[PDB]
RNA sequence: CGGGAAACCAAAGUCUUUGGGUUCCGGGGGGAGUAUGGUUGCAAAGCUGAAACUUAAAGGAAUUGACGGAAGGGCACCACC
RNA sequence: GCUGCAGUUAAAAAGCUCGUAGUUGGAUCUUGGAGGGUGCGCCGUC
C-alpha cells in the first residue's frame, strides 16, 4: 500500500522529465507535496502547477520546463543537527555551489539555505538540482 | 493563414487532392499520426485533413526553399509510385536524387561513390526508406516525409499526410511540393496555377 | 622541423572550412555537433600541440581451422592539456600501425571538458562543475569537484587521462571490475564527456545561437569539383 | 560560467533543444534543427529570414522532430489550426 | 562445367556491349577482329574467349533485354514503349458504381457526383 | 564572520605570512588551497646562504651552516 | 527509453544522479547438508548445522575453432560404386 | 557494504499461504521600507 504520497509525487516528476514531458497528473497530493512543489518552483526547476480538487484527496498538475536533472525523496526523515546539514548536501548535491536539500523543521518546510540563515533545524524530506 | 492570405486553401487544390485520393487513409491509425486524423469512415478507413494535408506541404515547400543550394535538398524513393516523381522533383527544383537501392553507407562513409552531404532529405516511404531515415540520423540531417496514417515517425521532422497506398496521391503531393517550392523562393510568382500537368509526376510501368 | 608535408586533402565541406582557415576552432564543430569523419580536421585545429600517450598493448586471439592466430590492441588517449581529450582503442596485425590507427581514432573520438570551479570561482577552473560517472559494461567511474590542490585522485590509467583532459583536481570513487583497463578508461571517459551534458543554472538561457558555418561558408564548402 | 571578475570563462554554452530545453551535447550527431524561411508576407517571395527550430536527438527518436515543429511552427506562425 | 566464364572474361563482354553495341554482331568471327579494334587484350585465347561470350550476350540480348545491360539503342527502345494510353479505361462508363459509405463519403464531403448502392455484410477476420 | 573562522583563519594566514611563505590576497585561505612545496623550502637556511652570494652552492651553504 | 557481464529483461525498468514498505538468504572452492547436541518421525528419514584439513581457482557469460555414431550439406576412384 | 553490496543463470528468494511479536501506515483542522555584519572607489553590492 501506501506509506509516503511525496515520494510517487516526486518519481511521476522525474520519470516525466526524463521522457521529454512538459506537464504531470500527480495523486494524491498533501500539504507536504504543495510545499515542496513551492519550493522547487521558487527556484525555477518547475514551471506553474495546480492543485485539481476531486472530492477526495486532490490532484495535482505540474508544468516543467526541463531545468531540472534529479528530484528525490529522502526516507525515512532523519533528523538532522545542523552540522548534519553540511554533511548532507556533500553527500547529495551535484556541487557545493547549487542544488538544495529541502527538508522541514519546525520553523517551516525549507531549502537548507533558508534553514542556514533562519539557524533553524529538522528533519530531512528530500532534494533537488 | 498566416503568411498572410493567398497563401490558405483554394479549392482548385482540394480538388486535385481529393481526385488523386490522397486524404484516403490508412485503416492502421498509429499513434504520433492520430492528429492529422479528421474521422474514421464506416466500414474502415480514414479521412485525413487535406487542410491538414495541405498546410504541412507549405511549410515542408518553405523549409525547402531556405537551404541555399537547392541541389543539396535530397529527394529520395525506393518506391516505384514514387520513381519518377522524385526524378521530376530533382528536375525543377535544384535537388539531386536518390532512386532505388538507397545503398548503405551514403551519408556516412566519405570513400563511397554515392557520398551526399545533404542539408534536407525528403522521403517517400519512412517504412521503405528507412535505411536514408536511419543514415540521415547519424549525421544531423533533418527530414521532410511521406507518411500515411501508419508510417515510422521516427527521425522524420515534419510530415505531410498522405496516402502512400499509392496511386496519384504519391504524384500530386510530390508535384505540388515543386509547385510551392517553384512559387516561394523560386520563380513562379503569382500564387497561380501549372503550366505543367501533374501526370508528369506518377509512376510508370509495364509493358505487354 | 622539414620533413615535407603532406596533401591532405578533404573529403568533407566540413574540412574545406577548417584548411581555408574558415572553421578555427573546434567549438564551432562542438556547437553544431557536426560528426568529424576526416582525422586531419582534428589535427589542424587542435591535436596541434596535442600529445598523445600510449596505454595499453595487451594481446588476444580467436582460432583457425587448422589452428590459432593473435594480434596486438592498443589503447590510445589524446588530449591537449585544456579541455580537449580522446580515446581510442585498436587491434592490428602490429604495434605501429595497432598505435597509428589508435591515435587516430582517439582523434575522431576528441571530446569537450567542462571544467569548473570546487567553489569559490577565482582564477579560473581547477576541477569540474558537477559530478558525473559513466559506466562502461560494469565499470563505472565518478568523478567529484575537490579543492584546489586535491589533484587527481585517480588509478594511475585514470590520472593520465584526466590529465591530458586537463583537469586539476577531482575525487574519483569506481566501482566494478576495475581491472579491465578498456572498460575503466571506457567508463572515465563517459564520465567526462558528461560533464557538457550537465546543465547547471549558469545554462539555463538560450539563445539566436548560430546559423552554421556549414550554411554561410556554403558555397566554399563545395568547391569547385564534383 | 562567469568568472572571478565577472569574465566569461569556459569554453562553450551549446544550443538547447527545441522542444524540450536540454543541452545538444556536443557529439550527439543523430539531432539537427530545422530553418524555415521567412515570406515576404502576402505570400511567396522567400525572404531570408530563418525562422529556426532545434530539436535534440532525443525528441527524434521518440518519433517527434515534428509535432515539435509545429508546436513550434505555429505558436510563432506560420501553422494555424493544426 | 567445365566452362564457366570468369569476371575478368564476364566483365569485358559487359563492358564492350556498353560502349560497342551497334558495331557488335551476332557472329563469333567478326567481334573477334572487332575485339583487336576496340580494346587491347594481351593473349589471343583470352581475346578469344572474350569475343565468344560477349556474342554469347548479343545472341541472347537481341532476344529479350538482358538483366544488367544497357546501351543507348535498347535505352531509346524503351523510351519509345514507354508511352501507350488508349480511349482510357477508367471511364468508367456512365455512372460510378458506389460501395455506399463511399456514398456516405461524398454525401459528407460537399460534393455531386454520380451513384449506385451495393453495400452491406459482415465480415470475418483471418 | 564565524567566530571559528574568523579567529584561527586570520591566525593561520598571519603565521603563514611571518615565514614568507604566504603573500596577502593570499593572506586569505582561498589563497592557500592554491598553493606549493617549493614555498617552504624556499625559506630553509641552506638556500639563502647560497642565494646572497656568501655560500654560492646549496652544497656549500648546508656544510658552511 | 532504461536495465544487465551478456544471454536476455516492459520488468530483471525507474540503482553512484546509489534512499516507496516489508521479509528471507549469501561472502572463493572443496571438507558437507558431513561431524556433534537438540528436535520431529513407527520406520525410511527431515530440520538446525561446525571444525581440522584441503586448495588458486571453482564458477558465469559471450566469442571462436577443433570435433561429433546431431540436421542440410558437399567434394575426390589418394573415397565408394 | 548506515553512508554504500549481491541473490533469473556467477556463492544466495523458504514449495505455498495464513499469522502474533516487530517493523511499516492515505488525504484533512493558522491565512518596497529601513536596523546590523565585509567588499569595491559620498555612492552603492550581498
Amino acid at each position: 500500500v501506501r506509506m509516503n504520497v511525496l515520494a510517487d509525487a516526486l518519481k511521476s516528476i522525474n520519470n516525466a522529465e526524463k521522457r521529454g514531458k512538459r506537464q504531470v497528473l500527480i495523486r494524491p497530493c498533501s500539504k507536504v507535496i504543495v510545499r515542496f512543489l513551492t519550493v522547487m518552483m521558487k527556484h525555477g526547476y518547475i514551471g506553474e502547477f495546480e492543485i485539481i480538487d476531486d472530492h477526495r484527496a486532490g490532484k495535482i498538475v505540474v508544468n516543467l520546463t526541463g531545468r531540472l536533472n534529479k528530484c528525490g525523496v529522502i526516507s525515512p526523515r532523519f533528523d538532522v543537527q545542523l552540522k548534519d546539514l553540511e554533511k548532507w548536501q556533500n553527500n547529495l548535491l551535484p556541487s557545493r555551489q547549487f542544488g538544495f536539500i529541502v527538508l522541514t523543521t519546525s520553523a517551516g518546510i525549507m531549502d537548507h539555505e533558508e534553514a542556514r540563515r533562519k539557524h533553524t533545524g529538522g528533519k530531512i524530506l528530500g532534494f533537488f538540482f | 493563414s498566416g503568411a498572410l492570405d493567398v497563401l490558405q486553401m483554394k479549392e482548385e487544390d482540394v480538388l486535385k487532392f481529393l481526385a488523386a485520393g490522397t486524404h484516403l487513409g490508412g485503416t492502421n491509425l498509429d499513434f504520433q499520426m492520430e492528429q492529422y486524423i479528421y474521422k474514421r469512415k464506416s466500414d474502415g478507413i480514414y479521412i485525413i485533413n487535406l487542410k491538414r494535408t495541405w498546410e504541412k506541404l507549405l511549410l515542408a515547400a518553405r523549409a525547402i526553399v531556405a537551404i541555399e543550394n537547392p541541389a543539396d535538398v535530397s529527394v529520395i524513393s525506393s518506391r516505384n509510385t514514387g520513381q519518377r516523381a522524385v526524378l521530376k522533383f530533382a528536375a525543377a527544383t535544384g535537388a539531386t536524387p536518390i532512386a532505388g537501392r538507397f545503398t548503405p553507407g551514403t551519408f556516412t562513409n566519405q570513400i563511397q561513390a554515392a557520398f551526399r552531404e545533404p542539408r534536407l532529405l525528403v522521403v517517400t516511404d519512412p517504412r521503405a526508406d528507412h535505411q536514408p531515415l536511419t543514415e540521415a540520423s547519424y549525421v544531423n540531417l533533418p527530414t521532410i516525409a511521406l507518411c500515411n496514417t501508419d508510417s515510422p515517425l521516427r527521425y522524420v521532422d515534419i510530415a505531410i499526410p498522405c496516402n502512400n497506398k499509392g496511386a496519384h496521391s504519391v504524384g500530386l503531393m510530390w508535384w505540388m511540393l515543386a509547385r510551392e517550392v517553384l512559387r516561394m523562393r523560386g520563380t513562379i510568382s503569382r500564387e497561380h496555377p501549372w503550366e505543367v500537368m501533374p501526370d508528369l509526376y506518377f509512376y510508370r510501368d509495364p509493358e505487354e | 622541423g622539414k620533413a615535407g608535408d603532406k596533401e591532405w586533402l578533404p573529403v568533407t565541406k566540413l574540412g574545406r572550412l577548417v584548411k581555408d582557415m574558415k572553421i578555427k576552432s573546434l567549438e564551432e564543430i562542438y556547437l553544431f555537433s557536426l560528426p568529424i569523419k576526416e582525422s586531419e580536421i582534428i589535427d589542424f585545429f587542435l591535436g596541434a600541440a596535442l600529445k598523445d600517450k600510449v596505454l595499453k598493448i595487451m594481446p588476444v586471439q580467436k582460432q583457425t581451422q587448422a589452428g590459432q592466430r593473435t594480434r596486438f590492441k592498443a589503447f590510445v588517449a589524446i588530449g591537449d592539456y585544456n579541455g580537449h581529450v580522446g580515446l581510442g582503442m585498436k587491434c592490428s596485425k602490429e604495434v605501429a600501425t595497432a598505435i597509428r590507427g589508435a591515435i587516430i581514432l582517439a582523434k575522431l573520438s576528441i571530446v569537450p571538458v567542462r571544467r569548473g570551479y570546487w567553489g569559490n570561482k577565482i582564477g579560473k577552473p581547477h576541477t569540474v562543475r558537477c559530478k558525473v560517472t559513466g559506466r562502461c559494461g560494469s565499470v563505472l567511474v565518478r568523478l567529484i569537484p575537490a579543492p584546489r590542490g586535491t589533484g587527481i585522485i585517480s588509478a594511475p590509467v585514470p590520472k593520465k587521462l584526466l590529465l591530458m583532459a586537463g583537469i586539476d583536481d577531482c575525487y574519483t570513487s569506481a566501482g566494478g571490475c576495475t581491472a579491465t583497463l578498456g572498460n575503466f578508461a571506457k567508463a572515465t571517459f563517459d564520465a567526462i564527456s558528461k560533464t557538457y551534458s550537465y546543465l547547471t543554472p549558469d545554462l539555463w538561457k538560450e539563445t539566436v545561437f548560430t546559423k552554421s558555418p556549414y550554411q554561410e561558408f556554403t558555397d566554399h564548402l563545395v568547391k569547385t569539383h564534383t | 560560467m562567469q568568472s572571478n571578475a565577472g569574465e566569461f570563462v569556459d569554453l562553450y554554452v551549446p544550443r538547447k533543444c527545441s522542444a524540450s530545453n536540454r543541452i545538444i551535447g556536443a557529439k550527439d550527431h543523430a539531432s539537427i534543427p530545422m530553418n524555415v524561411a521567412e515570406v515576404d508576407k502576402v505570400t511567396g517571395r522567400f525572404n531570408g529570414q530563418s525562422k529556426t527550430y532545434a530539436i535534440c536527438g532525443a525528441i527524434r527518436r521518440m518519433g517527434e522532430s515534428d509535432d515539435s515543429i509545429l508546436r513550434l511552427a505555429k505558436s510563432h506562425g506560420i501553422v494555424s489550426q493544426n | 562445367m567445365g566452362r564457366v566464364r570468369t569476371k575478368t572474361v564476364k566483365k569485358a563482354a559487359r563492358v564492350i556491349i556498353e560502349k560497342y553495341y551497334t558495331r557488335l554482331g551476332n557472329d563469333f568471327h567478326t567481334n573477334k577482329r572487332v575485339c583487336e579494334e576496340i580494346a587491347i587484350i594481351p593473349s589471343k585465347k583470352l581475346r578469344n574467349k572474350i569475343a565468344g561470350y560477349v556474342t554469347h550476350l548479343m545472341k541472347r540480348i537481341q532476344r529479350g533485354p538482358v538483366r544488367g545491360i544497357s546501351i543507348k539503342l535498347q535505352e531509346e527502345e524503351r523510351e519509345r514503349r514507354d508511352n501507350y494510353v488508349p480511349e482510357v479505361s477508367a471511364l468508367d462508363q456512365e455512372i460510378i458504381e458506389v460501395d455506399p459509405d463511399t456514398k456516405e463519403m461524398l454525401k459528407l464531403l460537399d460534393f455531386g457526383s454520380l451513384s449506385n448502392l451495393q453495400v452491406t455484410q459482415p465480415t470475418v477476420g483471418m | 564572520k564565524d567566530p571559528r573562522r574568523l579567529f584561527e583563519g586570520n591566525a593561520l594566514l598571519r603565521r603563514l605570512v611571518r615565514i614568507g611563505v604566504l603573500d596577502e590576497g593570499k593572506m586569505k585561505l582561498d589563497y592557500i588551497l592554491g598553493l606549493k612545496i617549493e614555498d617552504f623550502l624556499e625559506r630553509r637556511l641552506q638556500t639563502q646562504v647560497f642565494k646572497l652570494g656568501l655560500a654560492k652552492s646549496i652544497h656549500h651553504a648546508r656544510v658552511l651552516i
